[PDB]
RNA sequence: CCCGGCGAGGGGAGUGAAAAAGAACCUGAAACCGUGUACGUACAAGCAGUGGGAGCACGCUUAGGCGUGUGACUGCGUACC
RNA sequence: AGGACCGAACCGACUAAUGUUGAAAAAUUAGCGGAUGACUUGUGGCUGGGGGUGAAAGGCCAAUCAAACCGGGAGAUAGCU
RNA sequence: GUGAAGAGGGAAACAACCCAGACCGCCAGCUAAGGUCCCAAAGUCAUGGUUAAGUGGGAAACGCGGAAGAU
RNA sequence: CACAGGUGGUCAGGUAGAGAAUACCAAGGCGCUUGAGAGAACUCGGGUGAAUCCACCCGAGACUCAGUGAAAUUGAACUCGCUGUGAAGAUGCAGUGUACCCGCGGCAAGACGGACGGCUCAUCACAUCCUGGGGCUGAAGUAGGUCCCAAGGGUAUGGCUGUUCGCCAUUUAAAGUGGUACGCGAGCUGGGUUUAGAACGUCGUGAGACAGUUCGGUCCCUAUCUGCCGUGGGCGCUGGAGAACUGAGGGGGGCUGCUCCUAGUACGAGAGGACCGGAGUGGACGCAUCACUGGUGUUCGGGUUGUCAUGCCAAUGGCACUGCCCGGUAGCUAAAUGCGGAAGAGAUAAGUGCUGAAAGCAUCUAAGCACGAAACUUGCCCCGAGAUGAGUUCUCCCUGACCCUUUAAGGGUCCUGAAGGAACGUUGAAGACGACGACGUUGAUAGGCCGGGUGUGUAAGCGCAGCGAUGCGUUGAGCUAACCGGUACUAAUGAACCGUGAGGCUUAACCU
């Protein structure tokens, strides 16, 4: 503890925060912008990402993969159409966060969305 | 005598002939350069000031720079002193090797103990304070394996700190 | 009329002798909370006051040494029933 | 048929902890005990203060009992702060 | 006799120890106990003596010793 | 009090279920009154934008827990230690020493915090006891009494007496003796008294009390400063600033069993028998590490019972303690060890000594003049110039102008804004909050990706066999959070604030 330590403390339940995960994972595919602190910014970035990296190659194991880690199907469906082809030649990096001003001392606030999130 | 100061990267076994395993750890010892000379006239006592390893000059403060270009010498990450036995007088700019520690068989390890939270009475003497971010000396420790070529230091059990600290391998004043 | 949020509240103009009378509404002190004016305090030990005591701004006899606030230091100093 | 056994609701505070201006002027949590019998409960009424009640702790009688509240004796009281 | 009902000065401190009974004010001088190296105001004053252990600056009986005292 | 506590009856479904119990579901009700903010009027310096009328945001002063806000207490506090006196341990009296001002996290030497009694491992003496190790006592054994690093502050029966109790008897692992208010009645309790009800009677004008009666019974509060440890904001070391060290002072530990030969040598008639501490070998405790020896590792994989869902299977996700187990990445620990407590030196009590008397002897000393015990200090590991006596060394920067007065450690205005720090982001092996290391387009600081490593175990699909289960090649496969070297794919942009503009007075030495 406290030595090369990944993750914040997020004192909850680990199920709990599961399904938060997979909530906001799901709304950032959906909708492709998200507006929320700074460090639940960057958990969607981190749990989302290797699903996005994954989605890249379309197969019958990665889709039943997707669908397990996120329980949607109309999700699933809209991933390996739009999504891999448009960050197919992009390797990382897929989300961006920008500062939409301010709490400042009390809980920072940003926007989450995709490189292009259209066209 | 002198001392070199190297950093730390990682520790590991080796393998004797006989087929006794004794624990190392991986140091590297950068060329130490001396940089500034102390005396008894000036000064008021010998000493050498050491400086291992680089920055970017972006971030090196002009004093610094202005300081390093006056021994003629690249800028390093720190400057480190160590108190003469009375013995030959180095000059400014004399990089040093690890060659020293090849012919002593007996070392010292100064290092800096890692950062650790609040510890109770029992935890530290078994008096709640500060744990880390403090001294840690050990000696009566031989260097394993020197290689010049390699600038790899090993010595015998562990050392103090973790992976990318600095420390210093002096003499082993005990004898 | 303006700011304010199309509220509350505040600032102007007017009425009002007076708004240093605005519905918390005659006269308006203290304990308590903030700002400004002048001073002491970051090498200095105890009922925190008493005399001496260099200065810091101002008004005085328009200097000639007085008073409006402070004492760095120094002799003395174990509150009341 | 069990003052029978295990086991829900339910009942007892028997034990430990929570607090002693508390969440409550005696309550809460975790175990323990009974769980067809001397069982419990909804509602209505009776037993009244030198008294009633009390399987006798002189227990309880409106969060108080070795004799409760209200107004009068009483602006009471020997001694005392 | 003091305090009880008296201030002040000295004994380093202190209520019973010594001097001393404050009407008030004045940047004056002289005494008592106590001091005159400093702290702290005053002779590092003068003469005749004991003292080598800091006894002074804490001690009984007893043959200089006796003599061991409190973070 | 919209309280967390209490309130009598009826409606009583599905699955695995003997069950109205257990776990999830049908219709229905909820995600809880602390977890989480805007730009907060106004004021300043700025850049950006069509050339008066200005518009946008940053760096700041001005709110902050998105906050009303109570709590016993409080004569006034600028609230240090030691020594002596004191109605008796003096933060306040006399003498002496130390300490920069104001905060934060823990430990209580103790504040006589505040409103009798013993149950007391942390600093104390007797064997102290919230359950480590011991040494002695011609101890018959167990056991007492004597001693160490030490304070089970929840507990026996009893004489002197009042009981746990102040002296002690039997004591066992203690039933226990005071320091600190016997650390707390800011813990408990009465177990006998003055005090929960009886209770012989008392000293006592009375108050006040009777450590005297036989049984005794219900005792309250949310760290105020202070001492120690660590860590912060301001200021000063005299122009400012960044680094590295000397050092006045201060911090804690010097434990202990065996053997090899040295040497069965010396000494010693014989018996007897070391100095040798020359080297290795154990245990208690301290620093540090996870490669090795065990755990955790609710973030990773696999197996499995019930239940709801993905329209059904295969296969998955949610619940049943992480639903129950097999493990286990990194990290954190000990159940594992590299080192440590040196060697040596100074002065030492006792003791051992070169030449040597006074007083033709003697003798550790009178003259010249030397060692030495686990005692003391260096030597071993350190911090430390707030040491105001404020140190030493190296480096970087400012080289302007004008006006006025009460004409000097003077004041004011325009411009300049150096080095350095802070402001914000990524962040860490730093972290309660501060603070600290690295980077911010002149880049691997964080996220993801590439390949590898560890872990887990044969993922799904396909065709075959078994008329069920299930197996076969696909396949040492799939997945893998924290590990390794790169990748700018994404986020740290151009920037802006404080901080200056030649640095006071006196004196000695150099050309004027």
């Amino acid at each position: 503890m406290r030595h090369r330590k990944s993750g914040r403390q997020l004192n909850r339940n680990s199920s709990h925060r599961q399904a938060m995960f997979r909530n906001m994972a799901g709304s950032l595919v959906r909708h492709e912008i998200i507006k929320t602190t700074l460090p639940k910014a960057k958990e969607l970035r981190r749990v989302v990402e290797p699903l996005i990296t994954l989605a890249k190659t379309d197969s019958v194991a990665n889709r039943r993969l997707a669908f397990a880690r996120t329980r949607d199907n109309e999700i699933v469906a809209k991933l390996f159409n739009e999504l891999g082809p448009r960050f197919a030649s992009r390797a990382g990096g897929y989300t961006r966060i920008l500062k939409c001003g301010f709490a400042g001392d009390n809980a920072p606030m940003a926007y989450i969305e995709l490189v292009d999130r259209s066209e | 005598m002198i001392g070199l100061v190297g950093k730390k990267v990682g520790m590991t076994r080796i393998f004797t002939e006989d087929g006794v395993s004794i624990p190392v750890t991986v140091i590297e010892v950068e060329a130490n350069r001396v940089t500034q000379v102390k005396d008894l006239a000036n000064d008021g006592y010998r000493a050498i000031q050491v400086t291992t390893g680089a920055k970017k000059a972006n971030r090196v403060t002009k004093p610094e720079a202005g300081h390093f270009a006056k021994a003629g010498v690249e800028a390093g990450r720190g400057l480190w002193e160590f108190r003469l036995a009375e013995g030959e007088e180095f000059t400014v700019g004399q990089s040093i090797s690890v060659e020293l520690f090849a012919d002593v068989k007996k070392v010292d390890v100064t290092g800096t103990s890692k950062g650790k939270g609040f510890a109770g009475t029992v935890k530290r003497w078994n008096m709640a304070g500060q744990m880390g971010n403090e001294r840690v000396t050990v000696q009566s420790l031989d260097v394993v394996r020197v290689d010049a070529e390699r600038n790899l230091l090993l010595v015998k059990g562990a050392v103090p700190g973790a992976t990318g600290s600095d420390l210093i391998v002096k003499p082993a004043v005990k004898a």
